[PDB]
C-alpha cells in the first residue's frame, strides 16, 4: 500500500522536517510513529494524504505514484483515507451529526444509510448522546472522538492517525486502540502517530521512530 | 439534483444566522441601487445628455463593487469551511456550489428592496419602473452576485493547494 | 503616548497583510463619493426644490453605509484576536484602539481617492476647494471612526461571561 | 489562595459541569487535577479564571469573592493569572515573539526589560531560536510550548495549567514539569489539570480527582 523512496521535505525557509525516509507497509498492516517535539511525524503523515509535496524521492500509495499528483485526481486520493488531525479540523457552525456526515454527503449516500452509519459511528465513541451538539458545547476530548467517528464512517481503506488519544484518558486511549484494532481486523491499513510509551508498550507492534527526520 | 437542495438549504442556514450582517449588507445594495433607477425613471418621462452618459456608468459601477465586496467579505470569514472539505476529499464544484447561490441570492433580495425603495419615492411624488424592467434588473443583479461569488471562492480556492 | 505608536502599527498592519482587499474596499468607497462631488460642483456652477432634495439625502445615506459595512466585515474577520487579548486582561480601550485608526484610516484613503476621481472629471470635460477638500475628509474620517467603534464594541459584549 | 465553597456549574441546556464542589488551596501550595474525558476539569479551570460564572456558591481568589466581578475588574483579575489553554489560543497572524511580549505591553513594559524578559522566557521553554517565526510555521507541541511562555513570562501569582504536556514526548513534559516546579519554588501556586498518570506517579503531590461533576 504505503511506499516511501528517498523521501525529503523542506519547506520555505530551510527547515528541513524529513532526511531520506524510506519504508514500507503492506495491506492491513499496522504499526506507532513516535518521536520527539518537532521530528516531523505530522509532515509525514500529511504527504501521505498528498495534503502536501515531497521535496525529493517517490510515494506511491496503493501502487499509484502520487508524488506529482494533479490537483484534479486529489480528492479521489483523499476519499480512501480516513484522516484524525491534532486539531481536529471540525466545523464549528454544523452539528455533530452534520460533521459525521459530510463524507457519505460527498460520497453521495441515501438518506436512510446516512442515518443508520451515523449513528453507528458516534455509538462507537460514545458520543450518540451528542448528535444534536455543536462543537462548541463539547470538551476537548469529546471534539478528538468527534474527530475520530467522522474519521471511520466511510469504511476507508488507510487510517492516519495524528495523535489520536491525547485530551483521553487511560480507558478512553485504551477503547480507542481497541476500536482501530478492530478496524485493522478486517485488512485495513493503519499508522498512527503518537508519543505516550505506556500504551504502545502492551501490544507488539512496527516500530517507527523519527530523530531529527530521520528514519530507524 | 439531490445535491442542489443540500447547497440551497445551506447558503439559507448561513445567511438566516446572522441576520443583521445580511439585512445591513442588502440595505446598502437597494440604497446603490434606488438612485440609477431613479435618474433612469425622471429621465424616461421627461444637447445635454451627452455630458451625463460618462457619468451615467458612474453609478452603475458602484453596484458591481459593491456586492463584490459584500460577497468576498462573506467568503472571507468561512475560508476555514474550505479548507476542511478539502482535506476531507470533496472536489470542487461541490464546495463551489453553496457560495455561489448566497450570492446570487444576495444580490436578489438587494434588487427586491431596490423595486421597494423606488416604488415608495414615486408615490412621495410619473409612472414608475415596469415589470419587463424589473425583472430585468433583478436577473442582472443575481447574475452579478454569482459571478462575484465564484470569483471569491475560486481566488480561496487556490490557496489551500499542495501547490 | 507610549500605546498610540503600537495601536497604529497594529492598524497599518492589518490593512497592509491583504493589500488587494484592502484597496477594493477603499475603491467602493471612492466611488460612492464622487457622485456628490460631481453634483455638488454642476449645481454650484449652473446656481426643482423638492426633485433633489431626496437625492440628496441618498446619496449621503450610501457613504454612512457603504463605510459602516465595511469596517463591520473587517472586524468580524479578526474577532478571535479580541477573545484571545481580552483572555489576557487587556482593558476594552487597549483592544479598541487598533480598531479605531484602521476605521478613521479606512474613509480618510477612500475619501482621498474619491478627491482625485473627481478632479479627473473636470479635466476630462471650476470645482471642489480645498476647503471643501477637508471638510469630506474630515466627515468621511468622522464616519469611519464611529462605525469602527460601534463594530468593536459590539463584539467586545459577545465575548463576556 | 484559591476558595471553594458549595459552587456549582450547569450550562445552558441542563448539563451540569460541576457539581457540590469545595476545596481550598493555600499560597505557593502545588497540586494535580484529574478525571475522566468530561469530568468538568477545564470548567474549574475557567471558573477561577472568571472565563464562566459559577450557578451556585462562592469563589475566592487571594481573599476577595470574585463570584460576582463587574465587567471592569476582570482584566484586573487575569492578569495575575497565567493561565495555558487546551486549544493554545494564539494569534495567527503576529509571530512568536510578539505573542509572548503581549501580556508586558499590556502591563506597560518599556522596550529593553520586554527584550531581555521575552528572551528569557523564549529560552525557558526551547523555543528561541523560533522567536522570529509565525505559529503557522510551528508544530503542535512547539505551539503549546508557546502559550507555556506567554503564560510564565509576566510573573504570576497563580498558575492555571490545562494538560500543557499533551504534543509533548515525555522528557519535555519533564523538563515543563521541573519549570514549574521553579516557578513554585518561589510561592507561585500551580494548579494543573493532566491526563498523565505515568508522570504524576513519580512525584507525590496534591490530588484532586473529579467525576461526574463531584470532587473527592
Ligand atoms: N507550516 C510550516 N512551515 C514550516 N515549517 C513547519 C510548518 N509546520 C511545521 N513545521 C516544522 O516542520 C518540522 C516538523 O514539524 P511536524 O509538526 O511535522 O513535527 P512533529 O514531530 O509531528 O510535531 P509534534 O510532535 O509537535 O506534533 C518542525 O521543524 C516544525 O516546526
Ligand atoms: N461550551 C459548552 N457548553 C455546554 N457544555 C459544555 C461546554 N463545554 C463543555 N461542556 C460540557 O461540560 C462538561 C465538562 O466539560 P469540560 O471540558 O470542562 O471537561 P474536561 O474533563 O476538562 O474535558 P476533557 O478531559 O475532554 O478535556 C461536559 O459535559 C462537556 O460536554
Amino acid at each position: 500500500m504505503i511506499r516511501f523512496e528517498h523521501v525529503s521535505k523542506a519547506y520555505l525557509g530551510g527547515r528541513q522536517a524529513l532526511q531520506g525516509v524510506t519504508f514500507h507497509m503492506q495491506p492491513g498492516e499496522m504499526a506507532f510513529l513516535t518521536g520527539h517535539s518537532g521530528a516531523g511525524k505530522s509532515t509525514l503523515l500529511k504527504l501521505i494524504c498528498g495534503i502536501e509535496r515531497p521535496s525529493a524521492g517517490k510515494i506511491w500509495f496503493s501502487g499509484h505514484d502520487i508524488t506529482r499528483l494533479k490537483n484534479r485526481e486529489v480528492p479521489f486520493l483523499r476519499r480512501q483515507i480516513g484522516m484524525i488531525f491534532q486539531d481536529h479540523h471540525l466545523l464549528m457552525d454544523r452539528t455533530v451529526y452534520d460533521n459525521v456526515a459530510i463524507p457519505l454527503i460527498i460520497a453521495g449516500a441515501s438518506g436512510d444509510d446516512i442515518r443508520r452509519r451515523v449513528s453507528a459511528a458516534l455509538d462507537k465513541v460514545g458520543l450518540l448522546d451528542k448528535a444534536k451538539n455543536f462543537p462548541i458545547q463539547l470538551s476537548g476530548g469529546e471534539q478528538q472522538r468527534v474527530g475520530i467517528a467522522r474519521a471511520v464512517v466511510n469504511k476507508p481503506a488507510v487510517l492516519l492517525a495524528d495523535q489520536p488519544t491525547g485530551n483521553l484518558d487511560d480507558a478512553l486511549s485504551e477503547g480507542i486502540l481497541r476500536l482501530f484494532e478492530e478496524f485493522n481486523r478486517v485488512g485495513v491499513t493503519v499508522l498512527m502517530a503518537t508519543h505516550d510509551i505506556n500504551l504502545i508498550s502492551r501490544r507488539s507492534y512496527r516500530m517507527l521512530t523519527l530523530s531529527d527526520g530521520h528514519l530507524h | 439534483n439531490e445535491q442542489v437542495r443540500y447547497a440551497f438549504h445551506g447558503a439559507l442556514q448561513d445567511l438566516k444566522s446572522k441576520p443583521f450582517a445580511t439585512f445591513l449588507t442588502v440595505m446598502v445594495i437597494a440604497i446603490s441601487l434606488t438612485l440609477p433607477s431613479v435618474c433612469y425613471m425622471v429621465y424616461k418621462n421627461v444637447l445635454v445628455g451627452r455630458v451625463s452618459a460618462m457619468i451615467g456608468v458612474l453609478m452603475v459601477a458602484a453596484v458591481f463593487l459593491v456586492i463584490g465586496n459584500s460577497v468576498r467579505l462573506s467568503i472571507f470569514a468561512r475560508r476555514d469551511s474550505i479548507n476542511v472539505q478539502k482535506l476531507i476529499g470533496a472536489t470542487d464544484g461541490f464546495i463551489l456550489r453553496p457560495f455561489l447561490y448566497g450570492g446570487a441570492l444576495l444580490g436578489f433580495s438587494g434588487a427586491l428592496l431596490s423595486l421597494i425603495l423606488s416604488e415608495i419615492l414615486v408615490l412621495r411624488l410619473i409612472n414608475g419602473l415596469s415589470f419587463d424592467e424589473c425583472l430585468l434588473l433583478l436577473l442582472v443583479c443575481s447574475m452579478i452576485g454569482w459571478v462575484a461569488a465564484w470569483l471569491a471562492t475560486v481566488q480561496h480556492l487556490r490557496h489551500f493547494t499542495p501547490e
